[PDB]
């Protein structure tokens, strides 16, 4: 259905410029943020694949203001198997 | 019959792109549609093996994701990539020329003249044709496009005298090497006009 | 399309020469074929798009009217123009031949021997068929022109077996080098006869 | 046309030896396929000029008609030869997709991978397709042999992905050098399941 | 059971690329997740041998041009024991 | 009655290759096979002599591969106390 | 039915070590084992043709540190005559 | 099940010192021997894998005075297809 796009952030304050970043430049949705211990949390946007994209060339010139991105990446189609088994906020 | 017309009912979201490959192989030709339609939702249109042995690919959909799936497709393809073609909007007079190789069989009173333009390959046709669409108010005719023909592929604008030398401008730059000849007859005989093809 | 027939009707004038152009670019094909209906009002048969890129322009008239525009037609060709003919009466068996591709089905009872020929290009294929029937009492079969085989083009003749030699070696004479691979069979097989391309 | 079936009727004898002959010449077609059938009493199945302009030849009946049918070819061919193939036993699937280019629109439900192979002759396509059905149970769904895509030759095998694996190892295997490229797609997008040349 | 593919990533975006790569690369069944603490997660496929040994081969493609590949390794027919003691979602 | 054809192998596993391709390359009816102890098998096909001149020359070119051939033979027409006391299948 | 996987050992200790090796290393059936006399032993598994693909591979490297292998070598589709005659696990 | 040692020699007399020495040298079950012809004969004990991992290189050294040992193994834990399907001792 809608795409996807995830930023990977070493702290919790540069998501959250990122995330804040992001839905005020395009129209994405925040649809919650991932946890994975050590450091790195993963703020995720979902939007058609003209939304995510140009989001987070906003993103992640914000997130490297206030600190490390690990990995910015856009994927314009999540599959079904994904999209149902990842906490990705679109599984039915 | 019914996913070329150049707009959509209101149930429908409108697909202006257009990602158009022309490979010299088709086994990788059809890995490449593959991976572009796993990279982006592209409406594809067709996906056809033409003359000289080459594979035919055209897709519509909106602008990021024919361009998503263009990226996609210009990867898997990197060799046995012959032309590409990504057209952000794509003429209302080009949609129902594609498919169906359609000759024209008469044309109007107060047309005058006609120029004729054949490429090598599809894509520089088909880019040059919206190209000079776009900049000139001509009627396209007909169009070949590498059916029976062995690769090369042609098409045929009308109109006043003036347009159509303009159309001229733009299409012997717009094309490049990919040109072969490009007629602009200013007044073609009575027994001639709308049957050009026959 | 009752322009294919070899005797006109009677409310029409006779038109018994053949004028054939082989074209390499398409553009300039439907120019040369612009310019020699422009220069002297040849009837014009045909104007197609075969394959390997070629086109074929067939014109008709009386022999002083398709020569001159033939004329005129090897001044603007040139320097694209790949083969010429100028046939000042084309033989009555030819006409119903050179629209679509007849393939024999069935054959007459003592038809003693058969024999394939093919040129390189139409134009060698038409002028070697046409001085063959003119000097041997031979009939012909089938006949393709370069539609779907790539610029090739065959025929068959039939008849009796020093006929068929004699016709053969005025093929052989007519054409020179354009002549691909001529083949003789003195007794086709009773397998075979009639039921030649299937 | 029925002769181009699997099994032969009640009243028939069983034909399952096959001969495939590719020729760089229509003249020599007619004359390597009259001479066979004058060597061996061999059903001639086609004899049929096709694109590049190549000729293409297939012949059916009992394992020594076919091979002395074929010996008597190949003795008499050269010097225009193509290419040769005399398989003993053709798989049952095979017989179906040799009269036209018969693509396929619906693949099954749990119809996992796709193989999509071209070869730049005919005779290793119909070796390929027939030495990887024998191997793997697969199921070929289309195929085309040399018709519109000047000479070259496809086909698409599906099945479970291990299996169209060791069809791949197989046809790399019998091809070698005939080989044009290959494709082994894992699982297509839903929008390519059948639904896949059009 | 049935055979066993997994990537270990340093980084949860990594994984979902990764996961995407292996759900469309081949036919398998993304069962979850596996987190370690660290940044380090791992996406779990299974299936029969001959998916998983392509599709984990085709994640591993598709995970060094994001994050940073631990481990890609695929384990034909694991004991009933490991499937019994590990979370690996094929607990009888 | 139909024809005789054989393959004598050292090893199982060349006889049952050299059975296959038998089988496969032509049309022939596999009949059965015979252990003569010491690790001799020879399998036997019996069908038209045409077929099965055409099944052991690509059944001596496969077995060859995997093993080693003692012996190919083909018999056009064996007579009927051949069938009647050797066992070929085609007993009485 | 399945594709076939075949080792054959000059014993049987070689054989008992490759079929556990085959039997481990996939998902594979052990329909069981063939004498031809003379030691030539034949250790015969079944199952999918990536699956015997990976376990006569396995089986062999696991089993010429012991004694001689006389052929392994996988059947990808056996023909149905060669079930139904030579005694392979899967005759109806 | 429970491991498993065997003892392939050319020669009975060998095989009767190997299943001596295994069974006294250590506490297995000696469940007996398979023939295969030509005089290869396996003795087949089944124990804990710390007593047949001893027996079975205290057998080998003390019947490679009478015989040429052909082979020597240990499995530590047959798999339950080797077991239920080739002869060695404990068939369900």
């Amino acid at each position: 259905a809608d795409a996807l796009g995830m930023i990977e952030v070493r702290g919790f304050v540069g998501m959250v410029e990122a995330a804040d970043a992001m839905v005020k430049a395009a129209k994405v949705e925040l649809i919650g943020y991932e946890k994975t211990g050590g450091g790195y949390v993963t703020a995720v946007v979902r939007g058609d694949v003209a939304a995510v994209k140009a989001a987070t060339e906003a993103g992640q010139r914000a997130a490297e203001r206030v600190g490390e991105v690990v990995a910015v990446h856009v994927i314009p189609r999540p599959h079904v198997n994904v999209d149902a088994a990842l906490p990705l906020g679109r599984t039915p | 019959p019914e996913r070329f017309d150049a707009t959509p009912p209101a149930g429908e979201p409108d697909r202006p792109a257009l990602g158009v490959l022309e490979l010299t192989s088709i086994a990788r030709g059809i890995t490449v549609a593959d991976a572009a339609l796993k990279r982006a939702p592209s409406l594809l249109l067709m996906s056809r093996p033409v003359s000289s042995g080459k594979h035919l690919l055209m897709m519509r959909g909106q602008v990021a994701e024919v361009e998503e799936s263009m990226i996609a497709a210009r990867e898997i393809a990197g060799g046995a990539l012959l032309d590409e073609l990504e057209l952000p909007y794509a003429h209302e007079q080009l949609w129902r020329f594609l498919d169906a190789p359609v000759v024209a069989d008469a044309w109007e009173e107060d047309t005058e003249s006609v120029i004729i333009v054949e490429t090598a390959t599809v894509c520089a046709a088909i880019d040059s044709a919206d190209a000079a669409l776009k900049t000139a108010p001509v009627v396209l005719r007909d169009m070949r496009l590498a059916i029976g023909i062995a690769g090369k592929a042609f098409f045929t604008l009308t109109g006043e005298l003036a347009d159509v030398e303009a159309a001229a401008e733009v299409v012997r730059e717009r094309c490049g090497a990919r040109l072969l000849e490009l007629a602009c007859i200013a007044r073609p005989v009575d027994e001639l006009r709308g049957r050009l093809f026959f």
